[PDB]
């Protein structure tokens, strides 16, 4: 029955509660579903949003609540798609991968468009991609790299200076139009800020976290001046393990 | 079993399938060398002239 | 097509003698290819190799 | 390759193994991995080049937390295993003395005086090399090469390399040319002159 | 644990487990 | 220079590279 | 080449300490390297015929992946299983190549297929990336090689050379598989 | 050193 | 590893072998520990 | 024989009834994991509770039956039933009892209120609470440990979370020694059969 | 029209034109004349431009690059999940296995030389009993530490003998000998 | 193998597809991508649709064809009008720049570069770029002439207070502060 | 929005390094603050050694807070952060002036240029609808004056990264078009609300931003501008600082001699 | 097997009853001739 | 033959913005397309 089920509502169990009129409402509002599933259908292009390994349905734990995550998934991320699919067909850069389009359309205007878009599709994904509903905790190998490098002579000290540096990084970033990144240069650690428009491959980074420092994904619930409680908060919610095997692959 | 033309046994073609440039050049398209790439485009699809009274 | 290699070779030759300026004592060649190569041979610059001149 | 048979050991021989090192050097595009390549091709009796102190001081001074010391230990050494400071190698040098200003005083004018030395040295050398070929213009070049990195370094090119030059000109022009460019060579460039 | 009966556990172990069989 | 260049060719590497350290160390506040 | 046959405790202890014999030949072709022995072509050929072993399998599935048009979707479980049955029955020579590979597109797809192939293609050419990586997800499935990735190598390889190739994808049809008379 | 080979490390 | 005693070989050099010391609350005979230890990693089993 | 033991296995180890599209796992058309699709989906997400290492944060190092001695004052509870129950919490993810909840509310409570200090509104807490009679945590929305799962077999969280070097191994060997081994062997040494 | 007929099939030959010059070299030439970008940015528009003029590079940083952004995107919803099957049949080409193989396959072809034996044999010698029961676990791995070297040479040169001198310490004498027909010089 | 293609639709798709290029590549340029809708198919649907509302062949044809354009008409103007934000926000180069970084790497090539060399370049590069000025002078001796020079920072300043030298010339409104 | 209390404090430690254009006083306007501030050359004014927002020690946003900072203040960071408040808040209350859609009065003379340049009125209502509606990112849509071409094109309009400001360029502000983000976030959820896809719902914001407008404001700034550029001291400060420019060629050229 | 299916061990696989009763045609044909 | 005679000239992408400008108004790309329209036409000649 799934395939039968429009997009946005769940299946249940009937507790009789139904009026015959909003009985007759919902039916309509499937009428109208399956007709704008039916214009999605053709409207789809070659990139689309990625699948979300964890539910959404509530919000995502400790840090979002259900609309602010879905305004970004569905409304900035999805509009962010469709000029992408838009601006990458009638070019050379017809179905290739996110990469050489992200890579073949770098430093240049004139595809500027495309470039931002791709480069926003990306930060996006990889930000989904970076998010652990309830948040891990860090493991003993990235642990130790960490601390080589930010450790000033305490226990795991790296975690916290870590989660410091970002802080800072992401309050010294004033547009609030953009992303900031935690990753590995080839040769070290550090944590980057990115301009709107701009992702770690264009400029051939190793990403480990990314973070989401755009105001439209705190403004629902922290508000204007809630970013530090924000940066804190995607903390108990980001996910660790990740950044370390990426860190892991890029070392060998 | 014969061709009419020249007796062939092979109904003549260059490429056939939508993919067959793609899939054979793969890593160079997951490279990203295939971009501007003018060889995979003007040939790609490319058949032989009707060599026929 | 052959016109295109040929144009293409003598040019890149053309820019392996004609980038020496600082190339005496200059990093674009190593210190054992001053060694072995910068000698005479069939490769490089033979007399002829061939009878009936 | 350790030779087996006859045939090999015409193949074998340390001088070219050092070609084969240097490729496996420049191939590498950390220093740590490279540390273990030199440290082989020391231990094991290996004739050392130019080329490997290029690839090696080049990506040592390159290196984020290398102590500065350590580039310079490095070059001398290399320079005790029979390797041939070149103009590159040196200018390596000097870029490593120019980065850093938190060593103290005694060792920066140490180093500064062996480098003052190195060029000096290097100058006469090509001199000596160029000479005999009449090629003067070139050796022109490579002179003024010299006099402008030593000067960075606040020191000329030495009376007696000048003199060495000054008896192996062709060109009357080159001769007085090169008599005014030591002069000047020794003034600042705002002095009183005629 | 902390006793020392434990502190003779480690200086000489096969007395220990000896006198454990018998006692 | 007359000191570290015996040394350096008598065996001992780091005390002529410690004693040339010396003598611009000298040099250093006998020139300025 | 009398095949040998399974037998009573001494044939069973050799089958389980056979270990890999592609590995062996190799082995037995370098040690011509030794001071004492020179490199043979005898040990070379049982090497490439070790190599070779399967070889005309993965031929048999070229066919499969490149000879058909419109092979039906060669995800969906049901095509899938044609196809793995009939590779199964390529090696083991329990069929002829013909045979298998005339079994193959007379196996039973979907009733009135052309009709429904006239809503997805043109001129009735699919696209062959379900093919390949079905034919490669076969021979991974079924045992075929010993080192896994050999299947997927090969069957892609021996693609990309034809590739080049004046008629690619057409063949004649005798020479195309086993019969009387062959190509060299 | 004898400490050193022989130590548990919990306490 | 060191030249301690196991309670193993003490069991072996005594010949008894692991059956005989049914009433005494240790189990795995082939760990470092004292008895207190065996007693405490064991407790919550009965 | 390899054909028979195949048969055997693909046979006692295929899937039944119905996965989350709705359809059999041998269905014709309709595909489950595809490219190991959900292999990844596992990797990067990973079986553990927020209490679970909120709890292993706290604790530390301190011996776990320390603790339980310490959380139970003479009169309080059974050691060997909270002792249980946290065996089989930590390791073998499963829901702890309203005993150990009991117990970990008064101990974590200033942690727990740390993580649940920032929050907006609409979004899940973190919350102890047994008013409701059942443990099955897939019943409290994963809000009341910090679980993402309604379920996970014990087998696979314990090979998950033991594949965290954070998981205490035993080490009844001389401590550095052992951590030496690790070091110098790597875990590599058991990558040899001899 | 700026380097006249200068041209390379790869970066890295430039690598080798300019020789000792690498990425972040340039990028700081790049980095002093645009002045807004990064120091990372910098480099990268060099590697860019060096790749637009010849092949992309070949290296561990961007296969990981590609991987990564192959496994931020997922799913898709190409029908027959083309576009996922695209990338991991790529993915696969650059594959440790498929390169041992791809020796095999050109190993099968007589494509080598005596030395090339050789080098595999010693290659072999210098394993354990222990070293091969690890390494043939993989059912691969150890095809590849036997060929690592003609893979290295397949999917990728000493010129003239310099030796020491042989002379007599005391009468500074060396010794050589020539001759014709065998025999009679 | 039988085309499912009517000859009048061959005759009309191809038609449409030798006037423009653009519309023929646009769905499959490399492999044919066959998700997503593609724009000769669209152009054909409308075309039908011109027919039965009576409009003839030429016409109809010219018409979807002006339809296509001048859909990829607003397309590359909101490219371009992005294109120049993005060029005065600094970090994106048109070509007149590239020609400047292949000038870079053109001179490093042609004549074989130290590394010093290369970070004394570097530097001095980094003077021209912020400190270097326009109307430049030589001397020719008596007479000595100044021209107009490259680009710089200096130069992106003084074109911000109008060649004034004053950062005060806006006598229009805004805020205040005391 | 309103930045007036953070420059308030942040001023002070600026003015003592701004004397070259001129020094300390009371009344100190937005715009002149802008482009004082406006392009940092690396070369002179470096980062100091230990720049506290460099090792990221200090977040750049609260340099503000603390008076160590404040003693010895680092010339480009605190130029950067002035810089970003002092635009920004000229941006909000440009947009405060701009934003009356009180009188639907149109003047005459405001029609007289637009139809010369554009055609219509419905013309540039769409130059502004579509280069607010298509941006890069979420920054402020201008439409000012530039007296370069300015007998053939007296207007443009140009949409600006984030809220840097357009007298950066030279050019003369008139009015302004807010598109960033907390305003398509707070339309998005003033469409839920009573008694839908990005791109169509932020141009409506272009849109509806455009009918909002207040004209006679934008014609009481073309007339200052034209004024302006009217103005005798105008030709007489671009003389004499060229002369200044002659007279520094000719000398750092005989300085080589 | 190890080669061809129209080719056994001692030359060409006769088919027809051509071959049974003259097989040289079996193996021979012209000077050029391998096995 | 160097001395008989006698490109890092730097170029910034912000003081070019005019140029930008210029090719934002419709002229130009109403021109654009005129022109790429004509080009659009088939091209038998390949080089
Ligand atoms: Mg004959
Ligand atoms: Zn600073």
């Amino acid at each position: 029955y799934h395939a039968y089920v429009p997009k946005g509502a769940s299946v249940q169990m009937g507790e009789t509660f139904m009026p015959s009129n909003i009985a007759t409402a919902v039916f309509r509002e499937t009428e109208a579903a399956a007709a704008r599933a039916d214009k999605t259908k053709e409207e789809t292009g070659f990139f689309s949003q990625p699948r979300l390994n964890y539910p959404v349905s509530s919000g995502i734990p400790a840090l979002f609540s259900k609309d602010q995550f879905d305004m970004q998934y569905s409304l900035f991320h999805r509009d962010v798609v469709e000029t992408l699919n838009r601006h990458t067909l009638g070019t050379p850069l017809e179905g290739h991968n996110l990469e050489t389009v992200i890579r073949k359309t770098s430093f240049d205007a004139t595809q500027a468009v495309a470039h931002t878009a791709a480069s926003e599709h990306f930060n996006y994904c990889f930000f989904y991609k970076s998010l652990r509903p309830w948040g891990t905790a860090p493991p003993p190998r990235l642990r130790e790299a960490l601390q080589l490098q930010y450790g000033t002579n305490g226990s795991a000290d790296a975690m916290d200076e870590v989660r410091r540096i970002v802080w800072v990084t992401a309050a010294s970033h004033q547009e609030r139009c953009g992303w900031v990144y935690l990753v590995w240069s080839g040769v070290h650690f550090d944590v980057v800020e990115f301009p709107h428009g701009s992702c770690p491959i264009a400029s051939d980074l190793i990403p480990l976290l990314a973070l989401n420092v755009h105001e439209s994904a705190y403004i629902l619930d922290y508000g204007t001046s809630g970013l530090k409680q924000y940066v804190e908060n995607y903390f108990k919610a980001c996910n660790w393990p990740l950044a370390e095997r990426y860190y892991l692959m890029a070392i060998g | 079993r014969e061709g009419w033309l020249f007796g062939q046994q092979v109904q003549l073609h260059y490429h056939r399938f939508p993919d067959e440039q793609l899939i054979t050049n793969l890593s160079r398209w997951r490279t990203g060398e295939t971009v501007g790439d003018i060889a995979m485009q003007q040939f790609r699809n490319a058949q032989p002239f009707d060599i026929e009274d | 097509t052959d016109r295109i290699r040929r144009y293409f070779r003598e040019l890149e030759a053309v820019h392996t003698s004609g980038s020496a300026s600082a190339r005496g004592s200059g990093g674009g060649t190593t210190a054992e290819h001053k060694q072995q190569d910068q000698f005479y041979s069939p490769e490089n610059q033979p007399i002829s190799l061939h009878r009936n001149n | 390759l350790e030779p087996c048979t006859p045939r090999e050991w015409l193949q074998f021989s340390h001088r070219n193994l050092a070609y084969a090192y240097n490729g496996a050097l420049r191939a590498c595009h950390s220093l740590p991995s490279m540390l273990l390549l030199y440290k082989e091709m020391k231990q094991r009796g290996v004739k050392v080049d130019v080329d490997t102190m290029n690839v090696l001081l080049t990506r040592a001074a390159r290196h984020e937390h290398i102590q500065v010391d350590d580039v310079f230990l490095l070059f001398d050494e290399l320079v005790a295993l029979g390797a041939r400071p070149d103009l590159a190698a040196a200018e390596t040098l000097h870029t490593v003395l120019s980065h850093s200003a938190s060593m103290p005083e005694e060792w920066r004018e140490a180093r500064r005086l062996q480098l003052v030395e190195l060029y000096n040295n290097l100058a006469m050398e090509e001199v000596e090399r160029l000479a005999p070929h009449r090629a003067d213009r070139l050796l022109k070049e490579q002179m003024k090469r010299f006099r402008g990195n030593l000067q960075q370094l606040g020191s000329g090119l030495r009376p007696t390399v000048y003199c060495r030059y000054l008896h192996t000109t062709h060109t009357a022009a080159v001769l007085l040319e090169e008599v005014h460019n030591f002069l000047w060579e020794l003034v600042p460039n705002d002095h009183p002159a005629m | 644990e902390r006793s020392a009966a434990m502190e003779e556990f480690r200086r000489n172990s096969e007395r220990y487990w000896r006198n454990i069989i018998e006692g | 220079n007359a000191f570290s260049n015996m040394l350096r060719e008598n065996g001992l590497h780091d005390t002529a590279r410690e004693v040339a350290l010396c003598e611009a160390m000298n040099r250093n506040k006998e020139l300025a | 080449d009398i095949p040998k046959n399974l037998e009573g405790e001494r044939s069973r202890r050799d089958l389980a300490s056979r270990g890999d014999t592609e590995f062996q030949a190799l082995v037995e072709f370098i040690e011509g390297a030794s001071y004492d022995q020179l490199i043979s072509g005898r040990r070379f050929k049982k090497v490439y015929d070790v190599l070779s072993e399967n070889d005309d399998m993965f031929i048999w599935l070229c066919h499969t992946a490149m000879s058909v048009l419109n092979p039906g979707d060669m995800r969906s479980r049901l095509i899938y299983n044609h196809l793995r049955i009939l590779a199964e029955s390529v090696a083991s020579g329990e069929m002829t190549q013909r045979t298998a590979f005339r079994f193959f597109e007379s196996a039973v797809r979907s009733p009135a297929y052309r009709e429904i192939a006239k809503r997805q293609l043109e001129g009735g050419a699919a696209t062959r990336l379900a093919g390949i990586s079905a034919a490669a997800d076969v021979m991974r499935r079924m045992g075929l090689t010993r080192r896994p990735m050999s299947s997927y190598f090969e069957l892609y390889q021996r693609i990309v050379e034809r590739s080049e190739a004046m008629t690619p994808w057409g063949f004649p049809p005798l020479f195309q598989f086993e019969e009387r008379l062959s190509l060299e | 050193v004898s400490l050193i080979l022989s130590w548990d490390g919990p306490g | 590893d060191t030249r301690r005693r196991t309670l193993e070989d003490v069991l072996k050099r005594l010949g008894k072998t692991t059956r005989d010391l049914g009433s005494i609350p240790i189990v795995n005979p082939r760990v470092d520990v004292g008895l207190p230890t065996h007693i405490k990693r064991n407790y919550q089993l009965h | 024989m390899g054909e028979r033991m195949r048969a055997i296995i693909e046979d006692y180890s295929k899937g039944f009834g119905l996965g989350p599209h709705g359809h059999s796992p041998t269905h014709d058309t309709i595909h489950y994991n595809t490219l190991n699709a959900e292999g990844e989906r596992v990797r990067d997400l990973g079986y553990t509770d927020a209490l679970g290492r909120l709890f292993s944060e706290k604790l530390g190092d301190r011996d776990v039956h320390q603790w339980a001695v310490e959380s139970c004052a003479d009169g309080e509870a059974d050691v060997r039933q909270l002792l249980l129950s946290l065996h089989e919490w930590r390791e073998r993810g499963r829901p702890p009892s309203l005993l150990l909840a009991n117990v970990l509310s008064k101990y974590l409570e200033e942690e727990i209120a740390a993580f649940n200090k920032g929050i907006p509104e609409n979004a899940p807490k973190l919350q102890l609470e047994t008013s409701d009679g059942t443990l099955a945590h897939s019943g409290s929305g994963g809000s009341r440990s910090g679980t993402m799962w309604a379920d996970v077999d014990p087998t696979t969280f314990a090979l998950h979370q033991a594949s965290q070097s954070t998981r205490s191994t035993r080490c009844d060997e001389p401590f550095i020694l052992h951590l030496v081994k690790r070091a110098k062997l790597g875990e590599c040494v058991t990558n040899f059969t001899d | 029209r700026v380097s006249g007929g200068v041209y390379f099939q790869s970066v890295d030959e430039y690598y080798a034109s300019v020789d000792g010059l690498d990425a972040e070299q340039i990028g700081e030439v790049l980095a002093a004349l645009f002045p807004e970008l990064n120091c990372y940015e910098a480099q990268a528009l060099v590697q860019r431009t060096l790749e637009c003029i010849s092949r992309p590079v070949s290296a561990a940083s961007r296969q990981l690059s590609r991987t990564i952004t192959a496994e931020a995107v997922g799913l898709d919803n190409a029908p027959g999940h083309y576009t996922n099957f695209l990338e991991w049949m790529g993915r696969l080409t650059e594959t440790r296995a498929f390169k041992t193989e791809h020796a095999l396959f050109e190993f099968s072809r007589r494509k080598f030389n005596r030395d090339d034996v050789r080098v595999m044999f010693e290659n072999y010698r210098l394993m354990s009993k222990a070293t091969l029961l690890a390494d043939s676990a993989d059912s691969y791995s150890h095809f590849y530490t036997v060929l690592k070297d003609f893979a290295r040479k397949v999917a990728g040169q000493i010129g003239v003998r310099i030796d020491e001198a042989e002379v007599d310490p005391e009468t500074g004498i060396a010794v050589g000998r020539g001759c014709a027909d065998g025999e009679k010089y | 193998d039988t085309s499912t293609l009517s000859p009048e639709r061959v005759a009309l798709r191809d038609e449409l597809a030798r006037k423009s290029r653009l519309v023929a590549s646009e769905g499959m340029r490399y492999y044919n991508i066959f998700w997503v809708r593609k724009p000769l198919d669209t152009m054909e649907k409308e075309y039908y649709e011109l027919k039965r509302r009576g409009v003839d062949h030429g016409e109809a044809i010219r018409k979807v064809l002006q339809g296509f354009y001048s859909g990829l008409a607003v397309k590359k103007r909101v490219a371009a009008i992005q294109a120049e934000e993005a060029k005065l926000t600094g970090r994106f180069i048109t070509m007149r720049e590239a020609t400047v970084v292949l000038g870079v790497l053109a001179k490093l090539h042609k004549e074989q570069l130290t590394p010093h060399q290369v970070s004394l370049l570097a530097k001095e590069q980094g003077e021209t770029t912020q400190s270097g000025a326009k109307l430049t002078a030589i001397v020719s001796r008596q007479v000595e002439v100044k021209e107009t020079a490259n680009d710089s920072v200096r130069q992106l300043r003084e074109k911000a207070e109008d060649q004034t030298g004053f950062p005060d010339w806006y006598t229009g409104e805004s805020p205040t502060y005391s | 929005l309103r930045n007036a209390r953070e420059l308030h404090r942040l001023l002070p430690a600026l003015l003592p390094l701004l004397d070259p254009p001129v020094p300390t006083g009371a009344s100190v306007c937005a715009a002149h603050l802008i482009v004082a501030t406006g392009h940092v050359s690396k070369q002179r004014e470096p980062h100091m050694s230990n720049c506290p927002v460099l090792e990221r020690k200090i977040p750049l946003s609260e340099i503000a807070s603390d008076d160590n900072f404040l003693k010895h203040p680092c010339v480009p960071c605190l130029k950067h952060r002035i810089n970003f408040l002092a635009s920004e808040d000229f941006c909000y209350d440009f947009v405060e002036r701009c934003g009356c859609g009180t009188d639907g009065a149109l003047p005459p003379e405001w029609r007289c240029i637009v139809e010369r340049q554009f055609g219509s009125m419905a013309a540039l209502v769409e130059e502004l609808v579509i280069h607010a509606s298509n941006r890069r990112e979420a920054g402020w849509t201008w439409l000012v004056y530039d007296a370069q071409q300015a007998g053939e094109r007296p207007l443009l309009v140009v949409n600006m990264p984030a809220q840097r400001s357009p007298l950066l360029l030279g050019l003369w502000p008139l009015a302004v078009v807010n598109v960033t983000e907390a305003v398509l976030v707070e339309a998005v959820r003033a469409e839920s609300s009573g008694s839908k896809k990005l791109s169509e719902i932020r141009e409506k914001v272009a849109r509806d931003a455009v009918s909002r407008m207040n004209w006679g404001f934008i014609l009481q700034q073309l007339k200052k501008a034209e004024t302006y550029y009217a103005s005798s001291d105008r030709g007489e400060k671009i003389r004499v600082h060229r002369m200044k420019l002659e007279r520094e060629a000719v000398t750092k050229a005989m300085s080589g001699l | 097997r190890q080669h061809d299916s129209g080719v056994n061990q001692y030359g060409l696989k006769p088919t027809n009853a051509y071959d049974y009763i003259n097989p040289t045609n079996l193996i021979n044909f012209g000077r050029g001739t391998t096995f | 033959q160097q001395d008989v005679d006698n490109f890092i000239s730097p170029q910034l992408p912000q003081m070019d913005w005019r140029n930008m400008s210029a090719r934002s108004s419709e002229e130009s790309i109403r021109e654009e397309m005129r022109q790429l329209a004509e080009n659009d036409v088939m091209q038998h000649q390949r080089v």
